[PDB]
């Protein structure tokens, strides 16, 4: 009949990393590729709700160009390490870590102090490098629940650091074609996913198909 | 499948060589018994030549010394 | 005298509009020429080729 | 002719580019930023490149 | 041939006077018939169709 | 007759089995390239733009 | 048509004798996909004469490149034609403008 | 912010048979984008309707021929009814009739009534007759389906064609012609980050405009199936 569409049957998850996968549906409707990979794309980058460090408060740091003795990056590349910390709070919508080391040697991830609501991803994450047997670095580490990308120019003793909110480190997609005995211009949608591995790319392509058919709900034939 | 010939180039260090080995091997997979010494992951025999050439699994002296040992076999192999 | 007819009928004088991508729905990042060219169908048919 | 194009546009730089002078963990927060529209792609910036 | 001629011993089958020589459409053309002429020369008697 | 499982033969026969493209005038060797053919749907061969 | 021409495809399709010309002015009398039938004005008949003109279209004839020949009337029943006026469009031609 | 607002059809504002606006309210932050080119992708290409399909007319056998009496060539008769918008209630194929003589256009509106089929423009020429003794009669095929289906795909797919004189016609079935949307600010009570989607539709008049945006958002949700599961 004329509202019966061509669903996936080949639905081909291939595991490339924890946190690295690529999904293929095949076959598709002509042209619902690029919907439903374009719609998908833009959930996952822009309105996946999540975790992220917003802003850090580091003692001898003022603002973001200035220099800590001791410490082996500059305050810039601490800020990027930070900026990369994957974390997932489970019953607040903000937590403030705290992170206190002195020594030599990295300062990861596994050093912040545990508080029972957050979890740390990647314990091995390396924060800075201390490098003289005296010097400390203490910083303050806030942490916000948000979703999508918020840069901290649009947000302007505390370094605004960029909000990776949503989990989703890349998301790409390829429409090729596909073939089904006798109709032949048919789609095949590969999303390449990857997360910073708060959730696994196959439950963050359900989670944004989840909001995706939730705004729907209003017009929907059920 | 097979893109890139390269691999199989080096092991046979020639490339003249190695298309009338890969035709040798890939004949006696095609028209004679011979049973491929790779997984056949759907390939044509010429292929799956290609894929036993790149793991050193055939080269023309492996090819002699088979068919030196399936003729004096064979040849001894009746009273 | 094209820009002051492009302007009477109500249309950017640069000949240059705003397009969305079909596919994407985002913009081109550039203005894009479009317009009416008077296009010919050639007698060197892929059917007498093939 | 298309390929050296695109590639030549998508490597020059713009001067106050949307974006310009942040500081990306790598190749894909530079591509997060421009898919979703929050960098131009000639914004020069400080990415983490290994 | 001796085993065609075995061939149709077994089954019977007659051996064509004739062979087809008709006119076809050629392949891949895919037409509607818009019009038939028959020339016949003086002498040949005209079918039902001429 | 065309068919529904000679499409299927045929899939199967091109598979790893190259063609030779060639553009004349022959001025030299890269003007004829072999290729794995891609069945299509068209009347025209499709020349990857890279060649 | 071209939406953008230069003023010479008029001239290109009327000399051309893919077009049906009206050689006397009148009124179209008849109009048909097949025949145009024009009833000469009294000031371009001759005397001793019915003064009508019959213009028989070419339909659907195979040109010297295997294209098709097809004349369609531009007119309408009852509507005045001047002597010159294009009275059907050969191929390729747009109420007697060359249309390419 | 893990919950978001849904939109609701809010507002149509048909400004024409054939001319539509439908506002899509509220919209989060860049799901107006979302929505509105998924379902203008889908709006573009896979609502159904009615086209005509084969048409009889009485004395012809194809149609490069003229009738006596008509001014346009049974080709371009072909062509002026392969753009009839119907709409058929009920059904997914009929058979309209058209009888009509003397000197004047044949128009949609002097198609036969039938019960269950509106033709929604009546002032749609299909020929002029150019003779009072003239006359033509068809038996149009209108049929229901979906997208762009060429006579080419359905002349020997069987259909026991035997009458020579069945004239196919390339069958468009898709109702709409064009589909813009616009993502505008909403004024919602609190909040200032909200939008709204209007999506402009021209149609050929033959469905309707919040019909077809919840066809298109069934589909949608229809596909989205298969991303919820993912196994």
């Amino acid at each position: 009949s004329v509202t019966e569409f061509l669903k996936p049957r080949l639905v081909d998850i291939e595991q490339v990393s924890s946190t690295h996968a690529k999904v293929t549906l095949e076959p598709l409707e002509r042209g619902f590729g690029h919907t439903l990979g374009n719609a998908l794309r833009r959930i996952l980058l822009s309105s996946m709700p999540g975790c992220a460090v917003t802003e850090v408060e580091i003692d001898g740091v003022l603002h973001e160009y200035s220099t800590k003795e001791g410490v082996q990056e500059d305050i810039l590349e601490i800020l990027l390490n930070l900026k990369g910390l994957a974390v997932r709070v489970q019953g607040k919508d903000e937590v403030i870590l705290t992170l206190n080391k002195s020594g030599i040697g990295p300062v990861t991830a596994a050093d912040i102090t545990h508080d029972g609501d957050v979890e740390i991803v990647k314990p091995q994450h390396v924060i800075c490098h201390l490098t003289d047997e005296n010097a400390s670095i203490s910083m303050r580490i806030k942490v916000q629940r948000g979703r999508g990308y918020v840069p901290a120019s649009t947000r302007i003793g505390r370094l605004l650091v960029d909000a990776c909110y949503s989990p989703v480190e890349r998301i790409a997609y390829n429409v090729e074609a596909a073939r089904v005995e006798q109709r032949t211009d048919l789609d095949k949608l590969v999303i390449e996913m990857e997360t910073n591995g708060t959730i696994d790319p196959e439950e963050a392509i359900r989670r944004a198909a989840t909001i995706l058919a939730e705004q729907l709900e209003a017009f929907v034939d059920l | 499948a097979r893109v890139t010939v390269q691999d199989a180039v080096e092991k046979i260090g020639n490339r003249f060589d190695l298309v009338l080995v890969a035709a040798r091997r890939a004949r006696q997979m095609q028209v004679g018994g011979k049973d491929p010494l790779v997984p056949e992951e759907n390939d044509k025999t010429t292929v799956i030549a290609l894929r036993e050439i790149e793991e050193g699994l055939i080269n023309n002296q492996i090819l002699d010394v088979r068919e030196r040992q399936e003729q004096q076999e064979q040849e001894a192999a009746e009273l | 005298e094209i820009k002051e007819l492009l302007k009477l009928g109500d249309l950017p004088t640069s000949g240059q509009i705003r397009l969305y991508d079909g596919r994407t729905g985002e913009q081109f990042e550039r203005p894009v020429t479009v317009g009416y060219m008077y296009m010919l169908k050639l007698n060197h048919l892929v059917d007498d080729k093939m | 002719q298309d390929v050296v194009l695109g590639l030549y546009y998508m490597t020059r730089d713009c001067v106050n580019a949307k974006g310009e002078g942040m500081v990306l963990t790598g190749p894909k927060e530079a591509e997060r930023l421009y898919r979703s529209g929050l960098a131009s792609l000639h914004a020069r910036v400080k990415v983490r490149i290994t | 041939t001796p085993e065609e001629k075995l061939l149709r011993a077994i089954f019977g089958e007659k051996a064509s006077d004739v062979k087809d020589s008709s006119l076809r459409v050629p392949n891949g053309v895919s037409g509607t018939v818009i019009d038939v002429q028959v020339f016949t020369r003086d002498g040949v008697e005209k079918d039902k169709r001429a | 007759r065309e068919e529904a499982v000679v499409w299927d033969i045929l899939d199967e026969v091109i598979r790893e089995h190259p063609v030779l493209l060639n553009r004349a005038p022959t001025l030299h060797r890269l003007g004829i390239q072999a290729f794995e053919p891609v069945l299509i749907e068209g009347k025209a061969i499709q020349l990857h733009p890279l060649v | 048509k071209p939406l953008v021409g230069t003023g010479m495809e008029r001239a290109v399709a009327v000399d051309s004798g893919v077009t049906a010309v009206a050689k006397r002015g009148g009124v179209v009398q008849y109009v048909d996909a097949s025949r145009i039938v024009i009833k000469v004005n009294e000031d371009e008949m001759y005397p001793g004469e019915a003064g009508i003109d019959i213009y028989n279209l070419t339909k659907y004839t195979r040109s010297n490149q295997n294209t098709c020949i097809n004349q369609m009337p531009c007119v309408s029943l009852g509507e005045p034609v001047e002597r010159g006026d294009v009275l059907a469009d050969g191929p390729s031609t747009d109420l007697g403008e060359l249309a390419l």
